[PDB]
Formats: structure tokens, C-alpha cells, sequence
């Protein structure tokens, strides 16, 4: 994986040796070249993962996450170069360096052959994220947003560390390729119970779990746009990725200890969608929608069936693209009206017709319109959870009601109705912003033609 | 533990040299010269055995030969010796230097009538060799078997197997 780590590292001289005005263009061009290079990870096989070295490998699970991760960086560079137009050149290079460093930590988080290197990169992704949120945020509450984001996560993960080191003393290796073949049944005891809780609660925090989700409506509305894109797009999927790596070790104790977490997620996807029905803040509405969607991935991992894992990985990739597009649309309003109030700028289809088309398409992919990979992941999770218990379709179907009722209401409040009279700085849509919308949406529509590359290790 | 083994009281009875300390110190150089051999056999047995219960017969030889010394003084030169140890016995620190004329009379009478030379300065402090027939004590400290030591380091130092093996570090 060293043909992706070295160009990402070499983006640091490419952003610190550039001209004082060329630094967005150079980093955009070379991050797009790395994103085009990211398709060489698709040498996958039906039995054996693409195993590079002792340090790095990539199956069909980490490969769509890597393609999405290396694709997100040019999109974050395009989104972040408007509010950083008056910024100091040194601080501008610092922001681009934090984006590059976070990309590096993510692309060698998903490719960790050994699980403590996964933990080190998985908790190394906090630091550039924390610096981005607390430094280039906008409001007063970004500082508290750096605390709840941090001290929830470590509260989940500093147990996990200990549990991982226990396996290092017990099995002798945290290699995932060894632990496929040395895995032992984890019986019913209190020691193994808290072993399970230590292995799972860190990723329960970063999904987020309902009840533990309280960091996320604070961390999305207080970050800049590149921070919100990297949280909703990638940094919520470290939890699902880590769960799919770590529940191999946790059997058969998953089949009786994961009951309350399934209950929490099946009720939290109802509760956070209900919260999305009453959010006065647009960016908060997208944050609570992200909690509502990741609850399905939590349920699909905790029932551990093949249809559930395929739906969960399709839903993770689809939600990454869709939530990144919705935060960029909220940014496109926020850069003109300078307020995140959803009721403030109304009737914007009269003023921005093509941007209202992009809002329409992003809201249709939020409500899982077929044949999008949103609907493919949603549908496969609903199939597997109907197989799990026949009653859960109620909690699925009711959710699929409310998931529409905030996807279009967010459309009807911001884009439809009579336009707000006392707002007149609604500029036409920039080519940067429309390019950003199309680079989010056009891969999300092209993956409908070929979904088999985003359906996990067990397609 | 075990019973301590003490000799009986009749094993410790011997004709003691029943004289005072100034009688001894006044005759001390001639006693160190003439009674050399059983005294050195005894002090050899006393430092080699490191047990007074294994040194009783040499102590009886010492207590016999000292009496033979004082008898051989008593047969010939009892009165110059008596006046000399009386002069030595007067002083509190028992100085030899206060009583050199009685020392000269005692040394002259001893040299004439017995043929004894007083040892000069330095001679009685010598370390002398002793010809005894008793064996060397093979275990004077009554020790036991020392524990076997740990096995040492040997063999050619090969490089480490697969590096450090610290969680993921391949070197
Ligand atoms: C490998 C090559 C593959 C090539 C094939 C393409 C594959 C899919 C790629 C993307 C396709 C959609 C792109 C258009 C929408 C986005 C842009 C936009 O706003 O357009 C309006 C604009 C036209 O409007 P305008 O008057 O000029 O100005 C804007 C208007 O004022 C204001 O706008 P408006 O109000 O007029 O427009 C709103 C209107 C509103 O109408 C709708 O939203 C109705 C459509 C959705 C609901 C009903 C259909 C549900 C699904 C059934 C159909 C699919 C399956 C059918 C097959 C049989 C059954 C299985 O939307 C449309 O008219 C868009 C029609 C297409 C919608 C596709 C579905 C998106 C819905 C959400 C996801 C649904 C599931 C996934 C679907 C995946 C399909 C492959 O379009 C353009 O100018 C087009 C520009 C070029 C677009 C290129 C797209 C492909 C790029 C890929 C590049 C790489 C590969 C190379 C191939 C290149 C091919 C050319
Ligand atoms: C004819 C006689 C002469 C022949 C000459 C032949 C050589 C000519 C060229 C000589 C120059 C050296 C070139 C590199 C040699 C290969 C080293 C390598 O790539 O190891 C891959 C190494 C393991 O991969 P592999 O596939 O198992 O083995 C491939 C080789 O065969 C690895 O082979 P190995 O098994 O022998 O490797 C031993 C072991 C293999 O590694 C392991 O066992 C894995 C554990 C390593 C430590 C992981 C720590 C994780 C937690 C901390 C992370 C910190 C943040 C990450 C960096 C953020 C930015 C600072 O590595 C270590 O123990 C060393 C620690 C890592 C240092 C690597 C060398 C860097 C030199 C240049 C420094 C520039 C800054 C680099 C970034 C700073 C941090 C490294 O990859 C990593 O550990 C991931 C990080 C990437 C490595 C460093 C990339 C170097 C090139 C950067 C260019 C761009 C720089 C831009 C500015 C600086 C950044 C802001
Ligand atoms: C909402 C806030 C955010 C989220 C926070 C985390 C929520 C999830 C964790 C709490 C959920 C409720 C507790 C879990 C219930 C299901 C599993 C379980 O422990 O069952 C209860 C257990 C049943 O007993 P038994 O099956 O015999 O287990 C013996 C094991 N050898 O019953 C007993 O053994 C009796 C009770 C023992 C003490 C329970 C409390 C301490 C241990 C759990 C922590």
C-alpha cells in the first residue's frame, strides 16, 4: 500500500513548496491523480484478499472505503477554498496539511494487517480532526465540540487498547490474517462479556450509537466544511470497519450480548429521524440523519449475516457520498446567508434552479430512491433484519416513512415556498459549487450501474 | 536442631599455671623462646580447627610446658626472678623500662645457669612454620554443599528472529 502512502506524504512538499496562490490547484490536481490511482486496489478475488505485505492488505471491505477516502480529499479542497480566501497563507497551508495528514492516517487505518496498528491510526485520526474542528470552526461552541468529540472517543477506545493487547498476549498475534485461522469460540463469562464490551464500545462511539451520539450534532455544526465532510463521509465508518474486523473474535458471545445495542439502534434510528423532523438547524438535521443511517449499519453488523454485511458496506459508502453532498449543500447556503437557520432562506428554487436540482437529487438519495446504492444497502439490511426477527420490519418501515418526511421537508423548507424578501445576497451558483455537487452525485449515480464493487468481502 | 556437644569436666582438668600476670610478663620473652614448639602447635590447631573442643590436648601440652619453664626457673634462679617480677609488678602499666637492672641480673643468671638467650627486638613477632602430624581440617567451617550455579552463556549470537516482534515492527 506504499504506492498510496508515499504520494499522500509527498503532497506535504507539494503544498509547502508551492507558489503563494497555486496551493489549491496543485493539491487538487495531485489529489485527483491519487484518486485515479486508487482504482488499482480493485484486484480482488472471491476467496483471497489483496494481501500486499506484512504491514498492509486490503480486502473488498476496505477497498471501497479507500476509494471514497482518496476521492474525498479533492472534494474537501474544493469545498474549503471559499471561506479560506482571506486566510493567512501559512495557516492555509496548515489546513491543507491537516487534510492531507488525516487522509494519510485514514488510508493506513483501513489497510492495517495488524489490529494494534489499526488502533494507533484509528486514534491518530483524532488529532488532525480535532485541530481542524477547533481551529477553523466558526462559532463559540467549537471548543466544546472538541471536547465531546475527544473524550467520548477515548472513553471508548482506551478500554479497546487494553482488550487488543490481551489478544496479543492470548493468541500471540493481532494479525487479522492469522486471526481468521486461530479464532477460538468466546464463551459465556463475565470476563468475556467485558472483553466484548471493550472490543465494541469504541466503534459504538465512532458509528455513533444512540445514547453515545451526543458528540456528533456538536462536532458537525461546529467544524468547517472539510471537517464535516470527513466526519460524515469517512470518520464514522472507522467504527463499522473496526466492527467488521473485530466481531470475528467475538463469537458466540455476539449472539446474546448484542441484544441491547440492537435495541438501542432500532429505537435510535426512530428517535433521531424524529429529531430530524423538528431540527431548526440544517447542519444539525444532516447530523441527526447521519446517526439515523449509521444505526442501520450497527444493526447489520450486530446480526452478522452476509446480506447484512453487504447492505452495511453499501450503506456506508452511499451514506458517505450522500451526507458529504448534503453538508456541501448546507455550506452553499451558509456561504451566502451566513446563518445555518433552515427556515431563514426559503424558496430557493426560484433563485437557484440547478442548485435546487442538486438538492432534489441529494434528498432523493437520502430517502433511498432505487436503484441507488443507498436503496441497495438499506434494502439488504432490511432483508437480513427481517430474517433476524420478523417484527423488525415495523421498526424498519416506520423509519423508511420518517426518513422521507425529513428528506423532502428539508427540500420543501429551503428550496420551495415563497422566497425570503429581506435576503438579497443570493448569488448565482459558482462553478466550484456545482462541480462539487456533481463530483458528489455522479459517482453516487454511476455506482448504481455497478454495485458489486461496494458489496464487501463476501459478495 | 541438634545437641551441642561439650567436653566433660574431667576432660578440662589440668594443673594450671597459678601465677600472676607480672610473673608471666617478666618471664615472657624467655617463655616465648623456650616454650616455642607446643605453643605454636596449639595456636596452629586453634586457628585451623576454629573449635576449642578440638584443641584441648594441645592446651594441656601448653599448660604442662609453661609449668616446666617456671620449674626450670625455680630450680636455679628463683631469687633474681622473684626480685625482677616484684619490680615489674610495682608499676601500673607494668613497664619493662623502669626495671632494667633487675632485668640485667635475671638475664645474666638465666644465661649462665640455663643457657637461654632473650629474644631481641623483632623476633617473637615472626610467623614461624610448624611441623605437626595431625591432618588438615578439610571442613573447618562445617559447611555443606554449595548450590549448583546457573548455566552460563554459550553459542554463537545469531540475529533476532523476524526482528523485534513488537506488535507489528518488522525490524
Ligand atoms: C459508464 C457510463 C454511464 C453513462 C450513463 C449515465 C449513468 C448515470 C450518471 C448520472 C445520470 C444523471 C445525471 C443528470 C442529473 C444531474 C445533473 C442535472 O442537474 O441535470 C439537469 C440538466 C438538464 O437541465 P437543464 O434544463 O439543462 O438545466 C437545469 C435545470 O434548470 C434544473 O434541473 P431539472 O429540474 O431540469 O432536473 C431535475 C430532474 C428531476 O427528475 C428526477 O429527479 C427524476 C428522476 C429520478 C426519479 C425517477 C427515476 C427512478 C429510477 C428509474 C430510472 C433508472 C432505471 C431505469 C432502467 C430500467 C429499470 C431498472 O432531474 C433530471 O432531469 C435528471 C435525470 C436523471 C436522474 C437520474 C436518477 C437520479 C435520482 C436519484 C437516485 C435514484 C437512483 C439511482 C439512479 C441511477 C441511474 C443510472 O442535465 C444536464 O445538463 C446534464 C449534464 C451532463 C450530465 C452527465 C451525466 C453522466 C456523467 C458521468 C461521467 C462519467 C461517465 C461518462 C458518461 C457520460 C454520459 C453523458
Ligand atoms: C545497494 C545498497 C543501497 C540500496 C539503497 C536502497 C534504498 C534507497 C532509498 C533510501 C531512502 C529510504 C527510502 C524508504 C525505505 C523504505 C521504508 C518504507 O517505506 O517502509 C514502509 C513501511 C512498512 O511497509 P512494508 O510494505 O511492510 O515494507 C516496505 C519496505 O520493504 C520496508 O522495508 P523494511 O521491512 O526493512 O522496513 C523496516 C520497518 C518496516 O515498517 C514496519 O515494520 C511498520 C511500522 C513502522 C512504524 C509505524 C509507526 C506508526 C505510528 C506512528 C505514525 C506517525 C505518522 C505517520 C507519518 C506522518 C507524516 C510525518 O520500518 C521501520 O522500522 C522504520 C519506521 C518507518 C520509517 C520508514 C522510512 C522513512 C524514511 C524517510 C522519512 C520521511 C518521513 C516518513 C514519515 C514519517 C513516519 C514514518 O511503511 C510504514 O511503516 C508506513 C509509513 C510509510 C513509510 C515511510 C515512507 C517513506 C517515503 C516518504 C516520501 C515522502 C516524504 C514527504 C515528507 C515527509 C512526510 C510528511
Ligand atoms: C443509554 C446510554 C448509552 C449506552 C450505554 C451502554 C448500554 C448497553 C449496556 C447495558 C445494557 C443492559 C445490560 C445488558 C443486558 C443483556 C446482557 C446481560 O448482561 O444480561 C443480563 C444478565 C443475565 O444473566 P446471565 O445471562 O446469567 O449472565 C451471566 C453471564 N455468565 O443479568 C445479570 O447477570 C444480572 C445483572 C448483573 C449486573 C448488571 C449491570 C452490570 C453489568 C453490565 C454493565
Amino acid at each position: 500500500m506504499l504506492k498510496y502512502i508515499i504520494p499522500t506524504m509527498m503532497l506535504m512538499p507539494l503544498t509547502w513548496l508551492s507558489k503563494n496562490s497555486m496551493i489549491w490547484i496543485n493539491t487538487t490536481l495531485h489529489s485527483l491523480l491519487i484518486s485515479l490511482t486508487s482504482l488499482l486496489l480493485l484486484n480482488q478475488f472471491g476467496d483471497n484478499s489483496l494481501n500486499f505485505s506484512l504491514t498492509f492488505f486490503s480486502d473488498s471491505l476496505s477497498t471501497p472505503l479507500l476509494i471514497l477516502t482518496m476521492w474525498l480529499l479533492p472534494l474537501m479542497l474544493m469545498a474549503s477554498q471559499h471561506h479560506l480566501s482571506k486566510e493567512n497563507l501559512a495557516r492555509k497551508k496548515l489546513f491543507i496539511s491537516m487534510l492531507i495528514l488525516l487522509q494519510l492516517f485514514l488510508i493506513m487505518t483501513f489497510t492495517a494487517t495488524e489490529l494494534i496498528f489499526f488502533y494507533i491510526m484509528f486514534e491518530a485520526t483524532l488529532v488532525p480532526t480535532l485541530i481542524i474542528i477547533t481551529r477553523w470552526g466558526n462559532q463559540t461552541e467549537r471548543l466544546n465540540a472538541g471536547l465531546y468529540f475527544l473524550f467520548y472517543t477515548l472513553a471508548g477506545s482506551l478500554p479497546l487498547l487494553v482488550a487488543l493487547i490481551y489478544i496479543q498476549n492470548t493468541m500471540g498475534s493481532l494479525n487479522f490474517l492469522i486471526l481468521q485461522y486461530w479464532v477460538q469460540p468466546m464463551p459465556n463469562s463475565w470476563s468475556n462479556t467485558f472483553m466484548w464490551l471493550a472490543c465494541m464500545m469504541a466503534f459504538m462511539v465512532k458509528m455513533p450509537l444512540y445514547g453515545l451520539h451526543l458528540w456528533l450534532p456538536k462536532a458537525h455544526v461546529e467544524a468547517p466544511i472539510a471537517g464535516s465532510m470527513v466526519l460524515a463521509a469517512i470518520l464514522l465508518k472507522l467504527g463499522g470497519y473496526g466492527m467488521m474486523r473485530i466481531t470475528l473474535l467475538l463469537n458466540p458471545i455476539t449472539d446474546f450480548m448484542a441484544y441491547p445495542f440492537i435495541m438501542l439502534s432500532l429505537w435510535g434510528m426512530i428517535m433521531t429521524s424524529s429529531i430530524c423532523l423538528r431540527q431548526t438547524d440544517l447542519k444539525s438535521l444532516i447530523a441527526y440523519s447521519s446517526v439515523s443511517h449509521m444505526a442501520l449499519v450497527i444493526v447489520a453488523i450486530l446480526i452478522q449475516t452476509p446480506w447484512s454485511y453487504m447492505g452495511a458496506t453499501a450503506l456506508m459508502i452511499a451514506h458517505g457520498l450522500t451526507s458529504s453532498m448534503l453538508f456541501c449543500l448546507a455550506n452553499s447556503n451558509y456561504e451566502r446567508v451566513h446563518s445555518r437557520t433552515m427556515i431563514l432562506a426559503r424558496g430557493l428554487q426560484t433563485l437557484l434552479p440547478l442548485m435546487a436540482a442538486w438538492w432534489l437529487l441529494a434528498s432523493l438519495t437520502n430517502l433511498a430512491l432505487p436503484p441507488s446504492i443507498n436503496l441497495i444497502g438499506e434494502l439488504f439490511v432490511v432483508m437480513s433484519t427481517f430474517s433476524w426477527s420478523n417484527i423488525t420490519i415495523i421498526l424498519m418501515g416506520l423509519n423508511m416513512v420518517i426518513t422521507a418526511l425529513y428528506s423532502l421537508y428539508m427540500l420543501i423548507t429551503t428550496q420551495r415556498g415563497k422566497h425570503t424578501h429581506h435576503i438579497n445576497n443570493i448569488l448565482p451558483s459558482f462553478t466550484r459549487e456545482n462541480a462539487l455537487m456533481s463530483l458528489h452525485m455522479l459517482p453516487l449515480l454511476l455506482l448504481s450501474l455497478n454495485p458489486k464493487i461496494i458489496l464487501g468481502p463476501l459478495y | 536442631p541438634g545437641i551441642v556437644e561439650l567436653p566433660s569436666l574431667e576432660d578440662l582438668k589440668v594443673q594450671e599455671v597459678k601465677v600472676s600476670s607480672s610473673v608471666l610478663k617478666a618471664a615472657a620473652h624467655h617463655y616465648g623462646a623456650q616454650c616455642d614448639k607446643p605453643n605454636k602447635e596449639f595456636m596452629l590447631c586453634r586457628w585451623e580447627e576454629k573449635d576449642p573442643r578440638r584443641c584441648l590436648e594441645e592446651g594441656k601440652l601448653v599448660n604442662q610446658c609453661a609449668l616446666e619453664f617456671f620449674r626450670q626457673i625455680k630450680r636455679h634462679c628463683a631469687e633474681p626472678f622473684t626480685e625482677y617480677w616484684t619490680c615489674i609488678d610495682y608499676s601500673g602499666l607494668q613497664l619493662f623500662r623502669r626495671c632494667r637492672k633487675e632485668q640485667a641480673q635475671f638475664d645474666k643468671c638465666v644465661l649462665d645457669k640455663l643457657g637461654w638467650v632473650r629474644p631481641d627486638l623483632g623476633e617473637l613477632s615472626k610467623v614461624t612454620k610448624v611441623k605437626t602430624d595431625r591432618p588438615l581440617p578439610e571442613n573447618p567451617y562445617h559447611s555443606r554443599a554449595r548450590p549448583e550455579p546457573n548455566p552460563e552463556v554459550e553459542g554463537d549470537l545469531k540475529p533476532a528472529r523476524h526482528g523485534s516482534r513488537l506488535f507489528f515492527w518488522t525490524m
